RNA sequence: GGUGUCUUGGGUG
């Protein structure tokens, strides 16, 4: 179960990376595209753990 | 620390052009060569110059503690013979992309047999390994330009399922590692 | 010159931390422990 | 357009001034309290729409309660001046008119700036008192803010009672600056004591006292 | 009778250009700093910053001014290119611009050209440098020129060379430094990393003893001079075995290695302390670690 | 990090379009924010032109110095900020009444342009261009560099008296201007709050300063779930506001009291 | 892009020929004054993109540290290309990539 | 984990690799054991913690010293008031209750 | 019956 959850989070992060590289990420107020990307990835990985 | 005279002599021999022969109207692509932080010339083709310098260092002609740092985005070639640089040894992966020996370690079981013996078959110690081109030294700056495999098993991707041993990393983003 | 030497000795007898001048020094190279330095700091009279 | 905004801001400032006057103890007609934006524009603006600031200038008399309580409360004059920059000329006229009709207190609301040479005439015009406010400052009534509790100036006898109850001297009280926006809004003079009742999460209600610097 | 170990000293590298950002309430925004030293001796010689005056949207003049050693006021860059022997602004720019197609850098270089438009020859700019050399008052122009020319020759990038007739190489290094400055200023490259371990050096027993011995031996030679000043007056032959007070170097080395204060004894303050420490012999691994400390 | 919390009027506080209009009204935009690239053109004849696009515009604007400024305004930047050519040109003429003569292309024009005329003059044009791009305001309160559309879960009683949550749009903003934002129509002028209690003191008085100071200290302490009893922080904020002005906890604050010399020296 | 003097090798500044109303260019050192081609006298940019694809060299294929992708090269149908993101270092820049083929050295993109 | 090297965290990764493993995600547990890269990143984080612990205590002690000196002369008096050494009133009733 | 002073470096809490 644990390794499946970690693999799922790695796939989610790879999808966020694809979205950011193909200019499809949704920004946040008071926050840059790169800072939004980092915040979303950190949220994803913290919830994975 | 090491004298910079042989470095300068090799650079002048192999094709470095001076700054008294510099004209930025023509040299829009040339790579500038630094020796100990001193800009000493420019070259038309850093590739063969760095290849020859690395072969000279791995053959013993150049002091093993000499940094050879190519920068590609900045179009620079920096050679250091400074005193006080910190360095560490690494194995040398065969990187010439022309022979079946490509992509695996240059050190073999004959070298280990010689190291256990303590002499070559016509004293064989660590320095003989360093001078035979199977281990070289890298400082922090040169470390920027290299691609280090973590373990000798990482040189080849394995095809497992061991619930106890830790998963050695996938390393999937990159199609082919060099 | 000599009256100014007197002025400097009297000053550094009381305060050896005067801005923009050398410090009254001892034989060993250390500066003199002036009264102000006796009174100030973590280790001075008031806090120490 | 921008004329509507200017008129609206001026009307808001006028409403704040009237609330200031009534809070300080002067009697204001109940109809002039509820002065509306359109009725103000009717009574002040022109055919061209620009407003006559000489009609807003009113005269206030002490409410009988604020006379029984604050025996030193005279008659108030409030003037909206017409010159954006104000110099020694306009202050000279204002002080001459205030002393001319024995007005006790004169509030002088200006627009842009009051030059120091004019500013110097404020204290040398005893026994009358001249205060000035900027229109930008008067747009919002700060005593309506939730963080500003209600200030009530004590009378001389009540200040004496406060000092004797606590066996206090004036210098041993908490203090308020004469330039404090709520002290400026209340016309506090040196030595006068406000009473400040305010919310208390441990006791419900708490009365504080500050003396004016 | 006490075991002493020399702790390796960490210092920033020498002969490398580093470009730094600055702070908001500072007119200076970008600073290229280089320290210079020679391959022989490995001793500091001179330091030379090249600052970028003018904040973002403030400080209308976005000129760049160097800071040469031994001068009080910061000289504009075109002035020093002219003092070094390249007056025409086209040649200065060409020494700066390797690629004519680029336009932003050429657009950021004009205010410098305007603030240093007055000068058209080497002597006047070099006097302008001379008027700031922090020396005594009232030196005449012809030798103010010699002082400033000496500053431009030596104490300006001594690692390149300190001899005359090679000013073009110093101009080329100035162009490289200006280009790195502009690349950092135009956000086309990130600012240099102070903590990068490849830009640091470790000073072991060798260089430390070299520094201390150099200090003490210049001390000894000054003593020898102050003795040969007196004894030679007598007009006598002297055998030099009574002319050298050997206790100076011995006492200095012993004092530094026994106290740790790395410097002359009378300058214990302003000297590094703890360079030498009592070798830790509590257990074997503590000794092995203490001998490898930094 | 200065910041305001701008409570909206209730009618606005529930609708989102009205709140966004108030947001647009409160935010500060300069000509930099909508400018792509500025030129300088030599136009020797005011009644004619050496350019081939804007000749019709000035022939329709007609039926001084020969130095012309041709600045371009991107389309999407205007679109996103509800800004058109008309308001921008009006604002430029508001502060450049007679030292400047402005030509402007129309909003539907395939190129959004502005042209200006001066009334050796190759450097006053540069100074004027810099000063326009860096000092012409269009709308909003100076000092408010960003505005956010934030959501606050206030709990208010119902018509039955029972407390129920209620989801309202409020405003947060970078930078601080309490007095001028408090005046802006559509804002609940009686509830605007600032995280800089020096601003509170300058605007609202000393009692509001005490309240704000306690609010900040309670926020900093209770951030991580720590609980300090009320009376201690009440005492700390009462000492800092007792004289009528903010007394910092430093030598510069403590040592300006009237206490004995030995206390002050001991610190 | 301002030029330089054909005689004094300094830079020419704008000026006005009031007797012909034509923008000349005056040398502030010499007396030479030539007719110009472009009536632009100044330029200023804030949304720029020079340095988008410029961070590429011929021998960028020789870099052994660049990650290699499987994108098809539009030019030579080559199944091996190294890739990297925008070499511009501003804060608001994209994370969109650039793609360099090792066969034709033509740069391409995923668009 | 920042790109301390040029465009990478460690020299065992390729440039511009934003995957969790490159920028400091440790997939293993303590029981399973960390890889060398994960070991180094966790060491960086622990070092950050040690620096914080070593360095913030001085600021905190200074703050508490200043607070104590500011409030040292304040006592509840027999009439209930809270006054300083000058006798000036800070609160008319302690804690307002 | 009277067991001296100051700095540097390494640790413990
Ligand atoms: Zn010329
Ligand atoms: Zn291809």
């Amino acid at each position: 179960e644990i390794t499946h959850a970690i693999s799922s989070a790695k796939e989610q992060v790879q999808e966020i990376i694809y979205k950011a590289q193909h200019n499809e990420l949704e920004l946040k107020p008071g926050m840059t595209l790169r800072e939004s990307f980092e915040g979303e990835v950190s949220r994803t990985l913290n919830d994975a753990r | 620390g090491s004298p910079s005279e042989p470095i300068i002599n090799f650079l002048e021999e192999w094709g470095m052009e001076p700054l008294e022969d510099y004209d930025p109207a023509q040299h829009t692509k040339s790579t500038r060569i630094f020796v100990n932080g001193v800009w000493t010339g420019i070259h038309r083709d850093p590739s063969m110059l760095v290849s020859t310098m690395r072969d000279l260092r791995r053959s013993g002609a150049i002091s093993p503690e000499v940094s050879i740092i190519r920068d590609i985005r900045e179009r620079e070639f920096k050679i250091f013979t400074d005193v006080g640089r910190v360095y560490r040894p690494l194995f040398i992966v065969e990187d010439d992309e022309s022979k079946d020996n490509k992509g695996e370690l240059r050190i073999t079981k004959e070298h280990i047999r010689k190291i256990q013996q303590g002499y070559d078959d016509d004293v064989y110690g660590w320095s003989s390994l360093v001078t035979s081109g199977v281990i070289e030294y890298v400082d922090g700056e040169e470390e920027e330009t290299i691609m280090i495999a973590m373990t000798p098993e990482d040189l080849q991707t394995r095809s497992l399922n061991d619930t106890a041993k830790r998963i050695k990393p996938e390393m999937s983003t990159s199609s082919h590692h060099t | 010159e000599v009256e100014q030497l007197l002025q400097f000795h009297v000053a550094t007898y009381m305060d050896n931390d005067i801005a923009g001048q050398p410090q009254a020094l001892q034989k060993s190279g250390r500066p003199v422990k002036a009264i102000r330095a006796r009174l100030k700091g973590k280790e001075g009279r008031l806090r120490g | 357009e921008d004329n509507n905004r200017i008129i609206s801001r001026l009307w808001r400032s006028f409403r704040t001034v009237k609330e200031m006057a009534a809070d300080r103890g002067y009697f204001i007609s109940q109809e002039e309290m509820d002065q509306s934006l359109e009725e103000f524009r009717s009574k002040i603006c022109d055919s061209m729409g620009n407003p006559q600031r000489k009609l807003m200038s009113f005269l206030a008399n002490p409410t009988p309660e604020a006379l029984e309580k604050y025996s030193d409360l005279g008659t108030l004059w409030v003037e909206f001046c017409d010159e954006p920059s104000v110099g020694i000329k306009t202050m000279r006229n204002f002080c001459l008119r205030i002393q001319e009709k024995n007005f006790s207190t004169g509030i002088f609301i200006y627009q842009n700036n009051i030059t120091p040479s004019a500013n110097k005439m404020i204290p040398t015009v005893s026994p009358a008192i001249i205060e000035t406010f900027q229109e930008s400052d008067l747009v919002v009534n700060i005593t309506h803010h939730e963080l500003v509790p209600k200030h009530i100036r004590l009378s001389d006898g009540e200040k004496s009672q406060l000092l004797q109850r606590y066996k206090l001297k004036e210098s041993q009280l908490p203090r308020i600056q004469r330039e404090d926006p709520v002290a400026r809004y209340l016309g506090l003079k040196r030595g006068q004591v406000v009473k400040i009742i305010r919310r208390s999460e441990t006791s419900g209600r708490y009365a504080s006292y500050r003396i004016c610097l | 009778g006490s075991e002493k170990v020399l702790i390796a000293q960490e210092r920033s590298a020498a002969n490398i250009v580093q470009v730094f950002k600055k702070a908001a309430p500072s007119p200076i925004s970008h600073v290229a700093e280089i320290r210079s030293a020679l391959e022989k001796g490995s001793r500091l010689i001179s330091t030379m910053q090249i600052k970028l005056y003018g904040r973002e949207d403030k400080g209308t003049g976005r000129t760049i001014k160097a800071t040469l050693p031994y001068v009080k006021q910061d000289i504009p860059i075109v002035i020093v290119f002219r003092a070094l022997g390249v007056v025409p602004d086209g040649e200065i720019l060409q020494h700066i611009c390797y690629d004519e197609n680029d336009w932003q850098m050429l657009e950021m270089l004009k205010p410098c050209i305007e603030e240093g438009f007055v000068i058209q020859d080497k002597e006047v700019a070099l006097d302008f440098i001379g008027r700031r050399g922090s020396a005594a008052l009232g030196i005449r122009r012809e030798k103010r020129i010699q002082y400033a020319k000496d500053i431009l020759q030596k104490e300006l990038l001594p690692h390149i060379t300190q001899e005359e007739g090679f000013e073009t190489r110093k101009t080329f290094f100035l162009g490289y430094m200006v280009n790195r400055l502009l690349l950092c200023a135009l956000e086309r490259k990130d600012q240099d990393d102070r903590d990068h371990f490849g830009k640091k050096r470790l000073d072991l027993a060798g260089p430390l003893l070299a520094n201390l011995f150099r200090i003490l031996f210049r001390k000894l030679t000054r003593e020898i001079y102050r003795y040969m000043q007196r004894c030679i007056e007598t007009d006598r032959d002297f055998n030099l075995n009574l002319a050298v007070k050997s206790t100076t170097i011995t006492s200095g080395l012993k004092y530094s290695l026994a106290t740790g204060n790395w410097g002359e004894q009378k300058k214990a303050m302003s000297s590094r302390a703890g360079v030498s420490q009592v070798l830790n012999r509590y257990t074997y691994s503590s000794t092995l670690s203490h001998l490898r400390r930094t | 990090t200065p910041a305001l919390t701008v409570y909206l009027d209730r009618e606005i506080a529930l609708d989102i379009e009205k709140a966004k209009v108030i947001q647009s009204s409160i935010e500060y935009t300069t000509l930099k924010n909508v400018t792509s690239a500025t030129e300088i053109y030599y136009d020797p004849d005011p009644t004619s032109t050496v350019i081939e696009e804007d000749f019709d515009t000035v022939e329709a604007y007609f039926s001084q110095s020969p130095w012309l400024l041709r600045l371009e305004l991107d389309r999407a930047r205007m679109l996103d900020k509800q800004l058109t050519m008309n308001q921008v040109a009006d604002k430029i003429s508001e502060v450049f009444s007679d030292d400047l003569f402005v030509m402007w292309s129309e909003d539907n024009a395939d190129k959004l342009i502005i042209r200006c005329r001066v009334i050796e003059e190759d450097q006053m044009l540069k100074r004027i261009e810099a000063h326009m791009l860096d000092l012409i305001a269009l709308r909003g309160i100076p000092g408010i560099s960003k505005v956010y559309m934030v959501k606050h879960k206030v709990s208010v009683p119902d018509e039955s008296g029972e407390y129920k949550n209620e989801e309202l749009w409020a405003l947060e903003t970078d930078g601080i201007n309490l007095a001028e934002v408090m005046a802006v129509p559509g804002v609940d002028s009686s509830r605007t709050y600032s995280n800089s209690f020096v601003e509170i003191l300058s605007v609202l008085g000393i009692e509001a300063t005490r309240s704000s100071l306690y609010k900040e200290i309670l926020n900093v302490i209770a951030f991580d779930g720590s609980y300090v009893n009320y009376r201690h922080m009440a005492l700390l904020v009462d000492v800092m506001t007792s004289r009528g002005y903010l007394m910092a906890i430093t030598r510069h604050g403590i040592n300006r009291a009237d206490t004995g010399a030995l206390m002050r020296c001991s610190f | 892009s301002f030029r330089f003097c054909l005689e004094c090798n300094n830079m020419l500044y704008p000026k006005e020929d009031k007797e012909n109303q034509r923008l000349l260019y005056s040398c502030r050192n010499c007396d030479y004054t030539e007719l110009a081609e472009d009536p632009k006298v100044y330029r200023h940019e804030l949304i720029t993109n020079i340095g988008e694809t410029a961070g590429i060299v011929d021998d960028i294929g020789q870099d052994p540290t660049l990650p290699r992708s499987d994108k098809e090269c539009p030019e030579c149908h080559s199944r091996d290309c190294v890739f990297f993101q925008s070499q511009q270092r501003r804060k608001d820049t994209n994370m969109t990539l650039f793609y360099v083929c090792l066969n034709c050295k033509k740069t391409f993109r995923d668009e | 984990i920042a790109f301390g090297f040029a465009d990478r965290s460690l020299p065992h990764f390729t440039k511009d690799d934003f995957s969790p493993e490159s920028k400091g995600f440790v997939e293993n547990s303590y029981l399973r054991g960390l890889t060398p890269q994960e070991f180094f990143f966790h060491a960086m984080a622990g070092r950050e913690g040690l620096i914080d612990t070593a360095v913030k205590t001085a600021e905190t002690g200074y703050i508490q010293r200043r607070l104590v000196k500011a409030l040292e002369d304040i006592m509840v008096h027999y009439d209930g008031t809270t006054r300083n050494s000058l006798g000036d009133i800070i609160q008319f009733l302690y804690g307002e209750d």
